[PDB]
C-alpha cells in the first residue's frame, strides 16, 4: 500500500494528483464515502449485509473509491474485509 | 407392470445414464493401462513398488469466492 503524512491545510489538489499520478490509482468511476459510529464493537449484521452485499457488491461492477476511516474501528473494519472478500 | 416400470424410468433416463456415466469414468480411472491377461505386468510393478499455510490460504479464497457467489 501507500501512506502520507499531511496537514489540514492542504489543499486536495495536490493529494488529488498525488494519487492519480504518482501512485497509479486510476480516476474512479464512483466514490462512495462511509460515515458512522459505534466506535468499537461491530454493527449488527443487518448492517454487515448492507454494507457487503449492498455498498461493496454494487460497486464492484462499476468500480469505485470507498473511503472510510482506515483504522480498526468497526464501520471501517467491516468496509475493509467486505472489500477484500469481493476483491 | 413392465409397462409402468419402463415409464418409471423413461422419464429421468438422462439423470440415470449420466450417474451411470461417473460411475464408469472414477471406475476406469484408477484401473491398471494393461488388460488381461497381460494385467499381471501391472499387478508385479504395483507389487514390486510396494514390497521395495498456503493450502489453508487457497482453502480460504475458494470458500470466499463460494460464499460470495
Amino acid at each position: 500500500s501507500n501512506f502520507l503524512r499531511l496537514s489540514d491545510r492542504t489543499d486536495p489538489a495536490a493529494v488529488y494528483s498525488l494519487v492519480t499520478r504518482t501512485w497509479g490509482f486510476r480516476a474512479p468511476n464512483l466514490v462512495v464515502s462511509v460515515l458512522g459510529g459505534s466506535g468499537g464493537p461491530v454493527l449488527q449484521t443487518w448492517l454487515q449485509d448492507l454494507l457487503r452485499r449492498g455498498l461493496v457488491r454494487a460497486a464492484q461492477s462499476t468500480g469505485a473509491w470507498i473511503v472510510t476511516g482506515g483504522l480498526h474501528t468497526g464501520i471501517g473494519r467491516h468496509v475493509g474485509v467486505a472489500v477484500r472478500d469481493h476483491q | 407392470m413392465f409397462s409402468y416400470t419402463f415409464g418409471k424410468v423413461q422419464g429421468n433416463s438422462d439423470l440415470y445414464w449420466k450417474a451411470q456415466r461417473y460411475r464408469l469414468i472414477r471406475e476406469f480411472h484408477s484401473r491398471p493401462a494393461l488388460a488381461p491377461p497381460f494385467i499381471v505386468i501391472s499387478h508385479l510393478r504395483l507389487l514390486l513398488r510396494q514390497l521395495c499455510y498456503l493450502s489453508k490460504e487457497a482453502e480460504r479464497k475458494l470458500l470466499t469466492w463460494e460464499s460470495v457467489h
